């Protein structure tokens, strides 16, 4: 009508920063021939506006001059995705015919007025992604025809009103990302049509109501990231349409209810980051639809039940960071669909089961800091789908070349501190995308296959603390992405290869505790990321090369326990990030360079058991050093009023 | 504009 149109024009005249590319260019002639056919966002019935849809039209303004008293037939209103600021007026509740009301994705502030409950015909209420605050008014519970309420991503506080139990047609309730508090009202459980209930990311406290067992139609129950407490009520097992139950990151205590096995539709169960205790009920094995079972970061004890072999759709099993113990039953890995088996940080014992990877799809197997033992099952040897294998801290055994097969998609493998023996196979080269190969402190013997150096994606290679022999070849330069190279604690012999000079991504290099002979390569001067270099406990000889003083990022340099001789270069002053320097147990002669006074970052220094003489340089590390940092030298002398076990200088 | 929330895996 002319009156409706002119009122909307007056509201439009108040908008700011409007750019005349606006769709509202079409709002000009208030007569019905224009208003009801050509005004953008306006639809009419019998010459009167019933729908106003200005979603995402770049409007900046407020509802201060919205024509509440001039649009009596407003039935659908969508003002979402604009720059409307200010508050929500009580006057919105005078639109008696309103069925659809969306003010989402704006910059609205203030409280939701109770008058919105006067909208007795409302089907959908959407106010998401604003900065609305205060409590949800109890009068919202008068919306007896509403099927969807979404007020997520606001600043709401206070409790969910118990009047929400009167919303008998409610299907979807989305209140996540607020600061709602108090207990969930038990009246929520008596909503017969409810399908989705998302209350996650709030500050709700108290126990989950046992009335939730009356929610026979709910398929989605998200209440993660709250402060819910008490035990999960056994009545939750009567939510027999649930597809996804997420209660993670709460303060729930007590045992997992055995009645969860009653939910035959349940595909996703997230209970992690709670304080759930007791044993895993064997009835959880009866959740026939379960795909994604996550009960990590709890306090569960006892064994994994054999009934997990009935979970034939299982894909993800997260059990890490619990106190589970005992042998694992073959059923735990029996799903042919299993891709992720996460058991780290428990106290499991015994062998891995021969069911593992029987379906050919297992990707990530993580077992760190359990007590597993025994040989690797041949089905894991043959598991070509593996991506991430973490065995650190267990006691698996056997010949490493027989234990493991070929893994084309392997990304990461850590076998640290296990009990494998034998020689490394060239088969590892087939993991062309492997970025970490960690085999520390096994009983590996024999040579490093030359094919290892063609694993050009490697970033971390740790073969430390084995009994590996042989010489490192110049083709070590081929691993050019290597950042952490740990070959320490082996029996490697021959000279350190000059090819290390080309490993310009190196940050951490440990070749110590080997049988390396001959000189430190003089070309190790261009490793601009190298902060750690340990060549200690070898048979390295001749002089310390000046190129090392160009490794500007070095923080620790340990060359101790070698046969190095000659003088300490005064160019050490250039290592301005050097914090720890160990040259002890060598054959170094002459004076400690006075240029050490330049090394203000140095905190730890040891030059003991050399053939050095003369005064001690003036820097904090030398002043703070204990007498054994200097003992065993030829003619060192100190200064009075600083005891370090030296005869004073003349 | 309205989505149900999504629980993330651990
Ligand atoms: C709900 O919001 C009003 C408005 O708060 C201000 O506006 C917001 C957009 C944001 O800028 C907030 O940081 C502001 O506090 C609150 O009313 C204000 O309360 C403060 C108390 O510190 C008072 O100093 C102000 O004068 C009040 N009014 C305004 C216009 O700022 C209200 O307290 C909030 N909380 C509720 C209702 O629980
Ligand atoms: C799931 O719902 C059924 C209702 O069909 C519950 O059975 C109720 O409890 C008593 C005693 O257990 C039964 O004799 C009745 O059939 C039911 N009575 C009422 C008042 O509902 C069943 O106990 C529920 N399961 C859980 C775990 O709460
Ligand atoms: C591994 O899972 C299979 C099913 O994929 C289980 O085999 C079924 O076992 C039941 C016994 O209750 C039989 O009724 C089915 O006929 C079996 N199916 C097949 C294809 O054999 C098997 O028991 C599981 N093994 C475990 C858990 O060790
Ligand atoms: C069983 O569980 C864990 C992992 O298998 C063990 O807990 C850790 O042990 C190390 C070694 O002392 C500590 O550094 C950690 O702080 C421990 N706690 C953790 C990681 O949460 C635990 O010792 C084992 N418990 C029993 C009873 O065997
Ligand atoms: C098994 O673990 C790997 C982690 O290395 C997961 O693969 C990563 O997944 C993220 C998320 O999509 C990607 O951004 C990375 O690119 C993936 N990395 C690699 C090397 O593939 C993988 O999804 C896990 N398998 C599951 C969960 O089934
Ligand atoms: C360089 O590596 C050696 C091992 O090859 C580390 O040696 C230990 O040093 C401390 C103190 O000198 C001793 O108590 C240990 O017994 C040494 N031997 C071993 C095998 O650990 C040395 O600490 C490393 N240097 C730095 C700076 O990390
Ligand atoms: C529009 O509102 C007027 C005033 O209430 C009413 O007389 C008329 O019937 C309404 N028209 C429609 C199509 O709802
Ligand atoms: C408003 O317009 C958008 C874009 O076509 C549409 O998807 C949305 O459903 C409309 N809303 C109403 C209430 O008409
Ligand atoms: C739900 O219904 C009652 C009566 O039908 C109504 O007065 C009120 O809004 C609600 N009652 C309670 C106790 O919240
Ligand atoms: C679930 O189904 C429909 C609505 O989805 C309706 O009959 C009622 O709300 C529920 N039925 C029950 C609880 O038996
Ligand atoms: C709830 O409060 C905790 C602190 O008690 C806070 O870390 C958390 O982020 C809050 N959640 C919300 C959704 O405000
Ligand atoms: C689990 O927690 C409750 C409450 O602390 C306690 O009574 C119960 O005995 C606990 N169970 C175990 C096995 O610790
Ligand atoms: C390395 O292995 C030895 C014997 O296999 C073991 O005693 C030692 O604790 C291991 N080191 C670590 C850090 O686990």
């Amino acid at each position: 009508t002319v009156e409706e149109a002119n009122a909307l024009l007056k509201w439009k005249s108040t908008f700011t920063n409007q750019t005349s590319s606006s769709k509202l260019s079409s709002w000009v002639n208030p007569n019905t021939s224009s208003f009801c056919t050509s005004w953008y966002g306006v639809a009419c019935s019998l010459g009167s506006i019933i729908r106003l849809n200005l979603t995402n039209t770049g409007i900046e303004g407020t509802f201060e001059d919205f024509p509440f008293s001039s649009l009596p037939n407003l039935t659908f209103v969508d003002l979402s995705m604009n720059r409307f600021s200010g508050t929500i007026s009580p006057e919105w509740g005078r639109f008696s015919k309103l069925e659809y009301f969306d003010l989402s994705i704006n910059q609205l502030v203030g409280e939701i007025p109770p008058e919105l409950g006067k909208l007795s015909n409302l089907d959908t209420l959407h106010l998401v992604e604003n900065k609305l605050n205060g409590s949800i008014p109890s009068e919202i519970g008068r919306l007896t025809k509403v099927t969807e309420i979404a007020i997520y991503d606001n600043l709401l506080t206070g409790p969910i009103p118990s009047s929400f139990g009167n919303l008998t047609k409610l299907v979807n309730l989305y209140l996540f990302i607020n600061s709602l508090s108090g207990s969930i009202p038990s009246e929520i459980g008596n909503l017969p049509n409810l399908r989705e209930l998302c209350l996650d990311r709030n500050n709700l406290t108290g126990k989950i109501p046992s009335s939730f067992g009356n929610l026979k139609n709910v398929t989605l129950l998200n209440m993660f990231e709250n402060q819910l407490s008490g035990e999960i009520p056994p009545e939750i097992g009567n939510m027999t349409a649930l597809d996804t139950l997420s209660l993670h990151t709460n303060k729930l205590t007590g045992p997992i209810p055995s009645t969860l096995g009653n939910i035959k539709t349940l595909a996703v169960l997230h209970l992690y980051l709670n304080q759930l205790n007791g044993s895993i009920p064997p009835e959880l094995g009866e959740m026939e639809s379960m795909i994604d079972l996550e009960i990590s970061e709890n306090k569960l004890t006892g064994p994994v039940p054999d009934s997990f072999g009935k979970l034939t759709a299982l894909e993800w099993l997260f059990l890490r960071d619990n106190q589970l113990s005992g042998p694992i039953p073959p059923g735990i890995a029996n799903s042919t669909e299993l891709t992720v088996l996460q058991l780290d940080t428990n106290n499991f014992t015994g062998f891995l089961p021969d069911t593992i990877c029987r379906g050919g799809k297992l990707e990530n197997l993580t077992l760190d800091d359990n007590h597993f033992e025994g040989p690797v099952p041949k089905s894991l040897r043959d598991c070509k789908s593996l991506i991430r294998v973490r065995f650190k801290g267990n006691s698996f055994s056997g010949d490493i070349s027989e234990a493991f097969g070929v893994y084309p998609t392997l990304n990461f493998i850590d076998l640290s501190n296990n009990n494998f023996h034998g020689q490394l196979s060239a088969n590892w080269e087939q993991s062309q995308k492997l970025v970490a190969f960690i085999l520390s402190n096994n009983s590996i013997t024999g040579a490093i296959p030359p094919e290892i150096w063609n694993m050009t994606q490697l970033s971390q290679l740790d073969l430390s603390s084995n009994r590996i022999t042989g010489e490192l070849p110049e083709s070590i330069s081929n691993i050019n992405r290597i950042s952490k190279l740990q070959l320490n604690g082996n029996r490697l012999s021959g000279k350190i290869p000059s090819g290390i000079r080309l490993l310009t991504n190196l940050e951490y290099l440990d070749l110590s505790s080997n049988r390396f002979s001959f000189e430190i390569p003089p070309t190790l001067n261009n490793l601009p990321r190298l902060y750690y270099m340990n060549l200690s406990r070898n048979d390295l000889d001749q002089t310390i090369p000046e190129g090392l003083t160009k490794l500007s990022q070095l923080q620790m340099l340990d060359l101790s326990y070698n046969q190095l001789d000659g003088e300490i270069s005064s160019q050490f002053r250039s290592l301005q990030n050097l914090e720890r320097l160990d040259l002890s147990h060598n054959n170094l002669s002459g004076q400690i360079p006075p240029s050490f006074k330049d090394m203000l970052a140095l905190t730890h220094v040891d030059v003991s058991h050399n053939n050095l003489q003369g005064p001690i340089p003036d820097n904090a590390a030398f002043r703070n050093a204990p007498p054994d940092a200097f003992e065993g030298n030829k003619d060192l002398c100190g200064s009075v009023n600083t005891t370090q076990g030296l005869k004073p200088c003349s | 504009p309205v989505r149900s929330s999504q629980s993330s895996q651990a």
